[PDB]
This record gives structure tokens, sequence and C-alpha cells, in this order.
RNA sequence: AGCGCCGUGGCGCAGUGGAAGCGCGCAGGGCUCAUAACCCUGAUGUCCUCGGAUCGAAACCGAGCGGCGCUACCA
RNA sequence: GCGCAAGACGGACCAGAGCGAAAGCAUUUGCCAAGAAUGUUUUCAUUAAUCAAGAACGAAAGUCGGAGGUUCGAAGACGAUCAGAUACCGUCGUAGUUCCGACCAUAAACGAUGCCGACCGGCGAUGCGGCGGCGUUAUUCCCAUGACCCGCCGGGCAGCUUCCGGGAAACCAAAGUCUUUGGGUUCCGGGGGGAGUAUGGUUGCAAAGCUGAAACUUAAAGGAAUUGACGGAAGGGCACCACC
RNA sequence: UCAGCCACCCGAGAUUGAGCAAUAACAGGUCUGUGAUGCCCUUAGAUGUCCGGGGCUGCACGCGCGCUACACUGACUGGCUC
RNA sequence: CCCCAUGAACGAGGAAUUCCCAGUAAGUGCGGGUCAUAAGCUUGCGUUGAUUAAGUCCCUGCCCUUUGUACACACCGCCCG
């Protein structure tokens, strides 16, 4: 139902009598069980939404949402949980293990074909057809998708399993998955001297510098939690600071002073997200030079690093026997290096190349591509030279400058949030627009000449590399 | 405006009221 | 695994055979004291490659390349 | 086009008209209690004017419970305009708009003019009651009564007019009877900002309300009217260096 | 029935075309027209002058007045009269 | 300046815009200024001699009346976060 991405048409917020006839319908479908988790998933004093979705195919689907949380979806008629809804209440639905050669195809929105159910991993319990079921596999314990039933269970055991037995509705990773949501002295002057002067000796805790006791025992703070230390130096034996700086003094811990405003100054003795990203640079196998990778396994289009471009024409130098007899830093070229690695000119002249000069003419003749991992996900692999975030500026209207900031979601960032950040630091009017070339590629204009403050932002705040950023020197300043 | 900066004052005075709490 | 659709200006696209244009963009200018828009002028490509038809073409045959989509997918 | 249902709202008649302490108040019919003015050769015999404390009502929005959800509709979501519009325009649309029951006590709640009383130029109008008066009408004569018509009297909403006098002037028959300064009384202002903010107190479920500073800062801020210049205001007017 | 406006007649003529041009102003052009000037600079290898050459005239480009034409009511060739 | 040759762009001109109401536009030649030799310029002069209007504020520009104004170095003004 969902595997395309689907745009909203509307959000409409129900009324009490369509929302209890709802829950009734959710009740008559689920067990009585759903209602005792309702008032959980659906309390009475919350808001209750339901978001109105066009198909690509003309189909209307409708997504209850309370609380931010897809719930229930439905096409014109019953209500289907989300697989999120099923992974937190998994007892609502009855369930269906499926063989793991459908798994791959079951996470791609096909329908589970009978044939899937019977083979000795897969099993199958007793359910009418038209009834709503999680399908599970054996070596995973999640419901990886959410269909209907277009075959009862014995009918599908007997009939020696052709055709449809349960029709696909919802599945992990799907464009519903995607979206995920909608919009005294002993004890205390131990405890009080152990943690005050560890938190007088390290960093933030202070080291040896002049300074005010006050503000140290006011400090309890370490790594943004308190110490649970909380204690009154009134605790002490000392009914003065200035005794407690007369005992603290004379244990060769701290020296002492007196300000000439009165502090009591002592110098000690001495005695959510990240920032993370991932860069890698990749070779990309072009026709020409098949037949030199033929041996190493590696096809046109196959992305490789340099150790890996190294290993296979040092190994293709040495298998053919390449290498020159009295000098070892030497290759004869073959027919297949001179075809793919030397120019025209040299196509009959140059017979031998050093190590240095064939790996440089063999890495050089690759296509230049790159792999980003950006942490919690998987690398992804791009073609051509890593795309520097481009800072534009531009005169427009009547003599009004605008700056545009292009390719950062090349690096993970939303135009989004750093159009907001940008309207915070910039304080001017910013806004998010359609992007040339590509296809949907976004960039972020900025009303006036901000560039500096885009050299904070990058440079500062996300730590990127200079060598990402271009265009900084046509800026007002340096920032 | 005076109506306006009667509603930024009302503002400022709610989150004053925020800010310190009879907690504090 | 295939079928279609594509592979024509910088950017998107037309083109029902004598054989390249439309719109935006870019260099200019007219209107206003002047610029911006607004108007008017300059210009802008082996038509995916390979081989073939065709008296002779992006327009028609196939071999593919990629990428789009489209599927329907019996995995 | 025919019927049905629901909830809102009472068009035109409607006015510089009426009623109310003010908010406010327009379909018919009945029921319930008030109320001003008028009429009076009725009764009581100073019972009266104004009001700290304290009490009653108090638009809209807002808040709690309930019912109800047609229209409109903050929030939100799109579509446009735009250099940019999270805005004016447009489609959708939550709270609310509606009724019942508890809170809130604030509006440019404005006649920006406290209340009681006395005096001081006219003139037409109007609303309500009374008094008087030819004449018309409800058909033809008698009285009632009603509709017009001509006046007089007392309250009202107003109007026009004026060298009454005020007033900084706009304007005002009250803002008049003020250096020729005293009829009674309540509230209340003291250059502009800072600020109706801070704090304490107090009322509230909450938003807030009432009471309410100082440090500092500053030569003006302001009100009427007068000539200008300008306006994307409304009028006229010209010119073949404007057009036809 | 007032200014004046329209038609016609009598007539050379029922509209001849320029010059001069007010109270005011502009921070318009004018040290380069003045033996008209307030300042500043230059003043004897002169920003002075005279002598001899070059240059204001230069050429991938825009914008302006103006000339000449794109022909048959014309170009050429002779002839006649203002 | 004059004689021969050379003989090119130019096919009534896009958006826009200038000047003009009767001896007038326009064609045409002439005199003065500048000038030792010089008018594709200017300033005057006649000659040939009309088409269309005798109207209007649409455009543009300025004048007057009423009106609003927190402007008066006067909208290229003042001014708010």
């Amino acid at each position: 139902m969902f595997a395309k991405a689907f745009r909203v048409k509307s959000n409409t917020a129900i009324k009490g009598s369509d929302r209890r006839k709802l829950r009734a319908d959710v009740t008559t479908a689920f067990p009585t069980l759903g209602t005792d988790q309702v008032s959980e998933l659906v309390p009475g004093k919350e808001e209750l939404n339901i978001v109105k979705l066009y198909a690509h195919k003309g189909d209307a689907v409708t997504v209850y949402v309370s609380g931010g949380n897809p719930i229930l979806f439905e096409l014109e008629k019953n209500l289907y949980p989300t697989v999120y809804t099923l992974w937190s209440y998994p007892d609502l639905l009855p369930t269906f293990t499926t063989w793991p050669l459908v798994l791959e195809k079951l996470v791609g929105g096909a329908d589970l074909m009978l044939p899937g159910l019977v083979m000795p991993p897969a099993g199958l319990p007793q359910v009418q057809k038209g009834d709503l079921c999680a399908i599970s596999l054996v070596g995973n314990r999640a419901p990886v998708a959410i269909g209907v039933a277009a075959m009862s269970t014995a009918e599908m055991l007997t009939s020696g399993l052709k055709g449809r037995g349960f029709s696909v509705l919802h599945t992990y990773q799907d464009h519903l998955w995607r979206s995920g949501n909608k919009s005294l002295q002993e004890q205390m002057d131990e405890l009080l001297q152990q943690c005050f002067l560890h938190a007088l000796k390290c960093r933030v805790k202070k080291a040896d510098l002049p300074l005010l006791t006050s503000t140290f025992l006011g400090s309890h703070m370490f790594s943004c939690c308190p110490e649970g230390r909380q204690l009154d130096i009134k605790k002490s034996s000392y009914k003065k600071l200035s005794k407690f700086l007369q005992q603290m003094q004379q244990e060769q811990i701290i020296q002492v002073k007196e300000l000439s405003k009165g502090v009591e100054s002592i110098v000690a003795v001495d005695w959510q997200p990240y920032h993370p990203p991932d860069i890698k640079p990749l070779y990309c196998v072009p026709a020409s030079m098949t037949l030199l990778f033929q041996e190493s396994g590696h096809k046109k289009g196959s992305f490789l690093e340099g150790s890996e471009v190294r290993t296979i024409v040092i190994n293709y130098a040495k298998k053919n026997d390449l290498v020159d007899a009295d000098n070892k830093n030497l290759v004869r070229l073959d027919p297949i290096l001179c075809d793919c690695i030397l120019e025209k000119n040299e196509q009959h002249t140059v017979m031998k190349l050093p190590w240095d000069s064939l790996l440089t003419r063999c890495l050089e003749k690759l296509q230049p591509a790159y792999q980003v991992t950006l942490p919690g996900q998987e690398p992804i692999v791009k073609k051509g030279r890593i795309c520097p975030i481009d800072i534009t500026l531009a005169q427009r209207a009547s003599n009004k400058k605008v700056t545009v900031v292009r390719n950062l979601e090349a690096y993970g960032l939303d135009p989004y949030s750093v159009a907001a950040i940008l309207q915070q630091r910039c304080q001017a009017s910013t806004t998010v627009n359609p992007a040339p070339g590509a296809k949907d590629s976004l960039q972020v204009q900025i009303q006036g000449n901000q560039v500096h403050h885009l050299g904070w932002l990058l440079l500062e705040e996300y730590q990127l590399p200079r060598k990402h950023i271009q265009g900084l020197e046509k800026a007002l300043k340096p920032g | 405006r005076a109506k306006w900066r009667k509603k930024r004052m009302r503002r400022l005075k709610r989150k004053r009221r925020k800010m310190r709490q009879r907690s504090k």
C-alpha cells in the first residue's frame, strides 16, 4: 500500500462522537485488551487527528495519529496497525512465520506466496480469510509486515501451495515506516574535603589558581551532574571559612590570602546528536581497463580503494612475469597495460615504467569516486570528486543581496534546520528553495551578505574542514 | 505602537514569572 | 527478470523526411532622472554510441550503454 | 424542481426615534414582576444632596465543567503575489462563535465632558402624557373614542440660530454666572521618559486584575490653530517642448 | 442679451512674426571672454614666454544631433525661363 | 579642388521617440558667421507649396480650489523595532 513515497493532502482534528466510533471499531477489530491499552495510546485528554493521503495511483489513505505517533491506517475500510504500534503491542493480531527466501521480498512489499509458509522453517496457525495478521520469521523476533489473508490457513496447507496466501499491506522500511511520526567533622570533612579537593585538583576543578572557596563549595557539578555531595560548611567544626582556611592550609594542600575586597582567596598546592562524519576516497573501474582487472575479479563499475588498485596492479605485474630481471623497480609493459594506461604518443615508445609511474597512471585512468559513512547508517557511494558546500552571492531585485548555500545534503545536513539556525544567527529572512540541476536538491537562501556567519556556522559549530567549503573570499569579513 | 509593547511586556513578565518560581 | 520511456542548446523540451527550433537563462539595449523588474534586440548542439535501412532524417531497424520510469514481483 | 433535517440569525420597516444604572435591548402570542414621565385641592411631615469601608450588575475575548455543532473562524495546512510574505488575495480548517452551569472585572466601557441645585437669548422640530381649540375623516344626524389639523403646559433625545458670556483656540446655551475669584459634595493631575515596570501585599483554577516605587535619564515631550511644501486623496485647468 | 462667442457682408487686412519681460528664487553654467576678482599654488633646470616638431583627428566598442539615399512623382542628356 | 578608373553597405528601417496648424510642414538652392584655402555646421533668405485639426485632459508636465499630515534642510522628508 505504502511502497511509494506519498504526500499528505491534509490533517483533520476529530470531534468526540467520530472519535468514540473509531475506538469502538478498533475494539471490535482487536480484543478488548486494545481498549485497555487505548487509554495509553489514545488518551481522552489528547488531540486526535486523521492524516489524509493521496497515493500516486489516486487512492485516498487515512492515517490515524495522536501525539505524533501513527497508530492505525485504513483504505475506505477496516483499520490496520502500523508496524511500530504492533511492535509495542504484538498480541492484538494473529501471527504467521514465513520461510527466509520470502523475507527479503517481504520487505520489498511483495505479497506472501503460499509455498513460503509450509516449508519446514515456516509455520502456519489457524486464521480465516480477510483476517488481519502480523508477518513474522524464525530468525527475527519482531513483525516485519502487516497483511490480510486471501485464503484460509487450511486451504493454504491443503491446496499444494499455489497462489497468494497473504496480501502484504504494510512492511518494514516502506514509506509509512519511514515517515514514522506526523509533525560530625569526621564524616563531613571526609566527604567535603574528598570531593572538594578532588574538585580543587583536575579541570574544571581548577588545578592551582588563586580563587574563592565559596565558588568551589557552590561548584558541586562535574560533567553535567551534581556530585550528590551537597553540604554546607556550616556542617563543619569551623564556624567561619577563615578557620577552614586555617586548617586546610596547614595540611600542605592549599595556601591562603585575603583580597582587599574581603573575599577569601586560596591558591592550592599542586601536590541526541554528535558531529561524527566519515569520508573515504574510491576508484571506479572504467571499461577500458576491464582486461587489466580480469584476474582480480573486478569488472566495469566496481569500486576500489587505492590500496586494492596497488595490490591488483602489483599482482598483475608479478603473475604475468612483467618485472624486469636486471631492475626490480621496472615493469615491462605487455599489450594490456600499453593499451589502458599509456597515451597515444607513448603507444610504441615506452617499453618499461617504474612502480611509481605505473601505479600513478593506473590510479589516474580510473574514474574518481568516494564513499561517505554518516554514522548510524550504511556507506553511500558517489561518482566524481567530493562536492564542496557551495556558497554564492547574488545581486537581486533592486540593490538586494542574497547568500545561497548549496550541497548541504551531501554532508547529511538538513537544509531546514540550517535555515533556522542561520535565521537566528544572522537575524534576517531565510528560505529553502529548489536548486539548479539534480532532482530534488535544496539550497538555502539568506537575505543579505552573511558569509562570515556561514564561516562561524560551518567552521566553528559543525567543525567541518576548510577544504569542504567554497567561496569564502567574497565575504565582507573573515569572522 | 502601544498595544504591542503592552503585549511584549506581558510576555516578558510571564517569562520572569517562570524564571523566578516560588521554589527559588 | 523483462517491457516500455529516454537520451536535442548552459536548463528543461518540441520537431507527421531536404534536414534544428520553443521557452527560460546569458551580452545588449527601449520606457523612467536612473537601475530593478517590464519590453525589444544578439546569440545558443556529432540529436545516446555502434553498425543498418532510407533517393536522403532526432523522427524509421537491430547490438548495446546507461539511467529513467513502468512494472507486476511465483523470488 | 420536489420534499426532509439541523443549527444559527430576526433583513426591508429602522429614524441623529424609543427604553435601561451602564453594559446593552427589535418575529408572533401569553404569563411574571418591575419603571420613568404625566394627572391629582390624596397621604406621611424633613424622612433629604454627595459618598472612604463595604456591596449589586458589568461587551468581546478568555477559563473550567456539561450539551451542541450551520455559518463564520484565531492556530495550523496548502495555493498565489513578492527580491523576501511565516502578510494583505484565495481553497481548506482546530479552538471558539450557540445553549445551560460555575469563574474572570477589563475596553477609544467616549459626550474623551462626575452628581444635586439655582439663574441666564431666541427658533423651529420630535417622543410621551395632559389641557384647550374651528375643520376634516372612521360615510351623511348625537355623544364617546381613534386618525390628521392649530396651540398651551411638564418632563425627555436632539437640532438650528446669536457680539449671553466664556475660552489657548477648535468650539461650548454650557465647557456660561472666574482676580468683580466662596451653592453642596465625591473622585483625581503636577515637565517627558524610566513604568503602570521592580518589589511586597492581595484576588484568581489560569490568563491576569487591584494597590504600586526608586536608581537613572532628559530640554523639551505636548495642545489648538497659521502659512507653506508634499499625498499612491477628491476636484478643476491649461500646452503640438501633452495627446487626439 | 453682460462680457463675449458663431455666420455673413463691406475691405488691402476680421489669426503678421519676433524683441522687451514681475515679486521671487536655484547653493543651475561662467577663474577658460574680461587690465572683472577673494584665496591657493607657481615663481629663473618657472605652472612664464617664445622657437621646432608631435598631439586635440588616434579605434575591437556603445550613445547623440546631421548629411545622403534606397529610384518610374525617378536617374541621365540637351533645350526654355525664375 | 579636378580627370579617369575602383565602384561596396543600402530592398522605406524593430521596441521607442522628436518637430509641427497656412505662405505653415516639406522639397530646393542662395547669402552671412567661422575663413590664408574651407561648410556635411550655424544664422538668415527666397522659391515650389500641402494632407489634417479649429478639439480633449488619456498619456506627460506644470498651474489653481477643497481636503489630510507626526514633513518645514519641506517625501531624496520623518520615523519604529
